[PDB]
């Protein structure tokens, strides 16, 4: 829901259609697995 | 502990565990299990192996077993245990909330029982009653009858 | 048989001296009743194995 | 007061069961504050005592 | 080379490009990235023309950046390195 807006704006402005720098469905699960005292480290 | 006290150091609950993991060797127990699996095979070798599992799994890891014992417990972002009222004046709140509050209560309970100074046995009862809350806050339905 | 024996041991579960003697026994007379008797099917090895003498499978 | 996580006690295999070499039904009593255990002991202090 | 006018998208052809690269996926990326470069060249009129070479070939009416890119790739006007 935070990407479709960026996309509509990009297109109407004529700029390169963006790309999610790091996947986005992951963050709530990341939080709630960290909240359970399980260290998680998005690597790179 | 009255007589023969300073010759041994007894403890109760996870505290004792903490101690025996602080002044604890890993690669020593590891090589013990290795020489067991290579010298004292018998039938109880299965135990040597199933146990060195966790030891040689706790060797090149940046996580000492201390992570089991909790001296700093997190809470979940409120929105993930949501609470919202409908139109009219009536709430609708998650079910997990209860367990959290219980921990909170028990913590403060013990945190003032220290000032109450009751003998170690009321202290054991209250510590049991506070860790019974985490026993189910993470996975309720794991020991005996659940909440 | 096992259920009858559990309701029997419920005696010492709640008949400690007169009854219970905990701060719960004014409204819930059975906090430890069904926390000891509903936990003794878990703290059972002694109980279950020494039962196996009187009703073996 | 410190506390543990159930998975590492109710692991079946309990992960504390092996790292400590102690079997369950014995730590059942330890962490739930139903018995006492000892960290260590002094061999040399006791030998001359 | 014995074929007729490749029409629309089919110009530039495909078997011609697939030898200007390792595979067809690499061509997907080798075209998309240059499309981004062309677009970011067009959108940026204030900032001087540096680090954005533009289109190496003559555009058309509009000749959307992807077509310009695949054409350039047909003319052997680009290099690329994998990861």
């Amino acid at each position: 829901t935070v990407g479709r807006v960026k996309v509509y704006e990009a297109i109407v402005k004529g700029e390169n259609i963006p790309e999610p720098g790091i996947p986005e469905s992951f963050k709530v699960l990341l939080k709630e697995l960290q909240s359970l005292c399980l260290n998680v480290e998005v690597l790179s | 502990q009255d007589r023969y006290g300073e010759y041994f150091t007894g403890a109760m609950g996870a505290e004792s565990i903490k101690k025996l993991i602080e002044n604890f060797d890993i690669d020593a127990e590891a090589e013990s299990l290795r020489e067991v699996i290579r010298s004292g095979k018998g039938q109880k070798k299965l135990r040597a192996l199933k146990r060195l599992k966790v030891v040689a799994a706790f060797q090149q890891s940046g996580n000492s077993p201390m992570g089991m014992v909790l001296d700093a417990v997190p809470v979940i972002p409120p929105e993930l245990r949501p609470m919202v009222q409908l139109d009219g004046g009536r709430f609708a709140t998650s079910d997990l909330n209860d367990l959290y509050r219980r921990v909170i209560n028990r913590n403060n309970r013990l945190k003032r029982l220290i000032d109450l100074g009751a003998p170690e046995i009321i202290v054991n009862n209250e510590k049991r009653m506070l860790q019974e809350s985490v026993d189910a806050l993470f996975d309720n339905g794991r020991r005996g009858r659940p909440v | 048989f096992v259920d009858v024996v559990t309701y029997v041991v419920t005696e010492r579960a709640v008949a400690r001296i007169g009854r219970g003697w905990l701060t719960r026994d004014d409204k819930h007379a059975w906090e430890k009743m069904r926390a000891d008797v509903v936990g003794e099917l878990e703290d059972h090895e002694q109980f279950n194995a020494a039962l196996d003498a009187l009703w073996p499978i | 007061a410190p506390v543990t996580h159930i998975w590492y006690f109710k692991g079946v295999p309990s992960r504390l069961g092996y790292l400590l070499d102690l079997a369950p039904k014995d730590l059942e009593k330890i962490i739930y504050f139903a018995a006492y255990v000892i960290t260590s002991v002094d061999d040399e202090m006791r030998h001359n005592e | 080379s014995a074929y007729d006018t490749p029409l629309g998208i089919t110009n530039p052809p495909i078997d011609e490009l697939l030898s200007r690269a390792s595979s067809k996926y690499a061509l997907v990326i080798y075209a998309a990235k240059r499309a981004r470069q062309i677009n970011d060249y067009y959108n940026q009129l204030g900032d001087g023309i540096l680090e954005y070479v533009g289109p190496l070939v003559e555009p058309g009416l509009q000749e959307k950046p992807l077509s310009i890119a695949l054409r350039e790739i047909h003319g052997d006007l680009l290099e690329h390195t994998e990861g």
